[PDB]
């Protein structure tokens, strides 16, 4: 069983309680702030290279190193549910213009194909994973909602306080993380795919 | 002579498979992606006994200090992409830029390698665009398959020849 916050203020109190203990360095904070402004670019290059960073320019590779190492200081004290919303391309380029019916519902053919592609399988994410403690407005209107079951002790950082650019109740997960997709179902709407996944962890564990 | 080769290229392009095909004449599938290893074997290169050293880089955790170190020590580079992955071809410019930044020598022994030539049916990168880039970079382009062995020995031996030529002065 995983904590799932039902109230923003409670989520904030929990997050703050974790954040207070991090003791991030100035450079770690700067790297994280930068991330909250530049996630698309950093995560894009990570995905482009399937996690390989030795072609990254000085600034980016230093930021990656700082980010990676910051997770030594940022752990969840508790089994926690984390949320993110995704657009169709998350399922693969073949879903990009294909997932949605003209009326805004998820196409059931596309859905079954996505289920075939992903259900009961591990998925490796090369980028860092920006999530939220709750299904926030930022994510809640997207066609794919992922609920991550994140185990006690896992690397996970509450970064909402660190940056004005941070998502609402943002929890950052380390890059190169594997999660296992346990369940995929349509919302009662028919307008969203709800994915339930168990976070397994990151390959990125600097001493 | 010891010719120090570094494998570079995005995850999944076939650096490990190519290395193991060259080293042990075997096609090794799904070699641990984040695992790096160094290899060394004696070969006869144009009549002369030499040793090749290959660093099969993982690269996912090779921070500035690490990659700069092995770029500096490396004498020649196999810059591998997969012909079935345009993103991996795009990334070759990045590896080369970072190599050039540390070595400060545009004449660094370097081969552009388009791997997975057995997957013509899934090709995303045109031979044209790859050859054009190779020409632009004043390097050779070779299409390989670690699966079929296609041009695998060639890329290593050609690179060694380049390292040997570079060593000829001094
Ligand atoms: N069909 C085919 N597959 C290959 C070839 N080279 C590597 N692979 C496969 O592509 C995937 C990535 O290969 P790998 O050697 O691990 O690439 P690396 O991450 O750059 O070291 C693995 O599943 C390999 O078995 C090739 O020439 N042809
Ligand atoms: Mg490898």
């Amino acid at each position: 069983t995983y904590q799932e916050f039902t109230n923003i203020d409670q989520a904030k109190a929990w997050g703050n309680a974790q954040y207070k203990k991090y003791g991030l360095s100035k450079s770690e904070k700067e790297a994280i702030v930068s991330y909250t402004k530049s996630a698309s670019e950093i995560n894009g290059k990570l995905r482009q290279n399937k996690g390989v960073i030795n072609g990254f320019p000085s600034n980016l590779i230093k930021q990656v190193e700082l980010l990676d190492k910051s997770f030594n200081k940022m752990k969840t004290p508790e089994n926690i549910m984390l949320f993110r919303g995704d657009d169709p391309a998350y399922l693969g380029t073949e879903f990009q213009n294909t997932l949605l019916n003209s009326n805004g519902t998820i196409n059931k053919t596309a859905f079954e194909k996505a289920k075939a592609k992903f259900l009961n399988k591990d998925r490796l994410e090369y980028g860092y994973i920006s999530t939220s403690l709750m299904n926030v407005s930022q994510f809640a209107g997207r066609p794919i909602i992922t609920k991550f079951k994140v185990a006690k002790g896992s690397k996970a950082g509450y970064i909402d306080p660190i940056s004005a650019f941070a998502g609402q109740l943002e929890m950052l997960l380390p890059r190169h993380s594997t999660y296992h997709i346990d369940d995929m179902r349509l919302s009662s709407d028919g307008k969203q795919i709800i994915i339930t996944a168990t976070m397994m962890g990151t390959a990125i564990n600097p001493k | 002579a010891l010719h120090k080769v570094i494998m570079v290229g995005s995850g999944g392009v076939g650096k490990s498979a190519l290395t193991l095909q060259f080293m042990y004449d075997e096609f090794v599938e799904d070699y641990e992606p984040t695992k790096a290893d160094s290899y060394r074997k004696k070969v006869v290169l144009d009549g002369e006994e030499v040793q090749i050293d290959i660093l099969d880089t993982a690269g996912q955790e090779d921070y500035a200090a690490i990659r700069d170190n092995y770029f500096r020590s490396g004498e020649g580079f196999l810059c591998v992409f997969s012909i079935t992955e345009m993103e991996s071809f795009a990334a070759t410019a990045d590896f080369r830029e970072q190599i050039l930044r540390v070595k400060e020598d545009e004449n660094v022994p370097f081969l552009l390698v388009g791997n997975k030539s057995d997957l013509e049916d899934k090709r995303q990168v045109s031979v044209e665009e790859a050859k054009n880039r190779a020409e632009q970079w004043n390097v050779n382009y070779v299409e390989t398959s670690a699966k079929t062995r296609a041009n695998v020995d060639k890329v290593f031996f050609d690179l060694m020849r380049e390292i040997r030529a570079r060593k000829m002065e001094d």
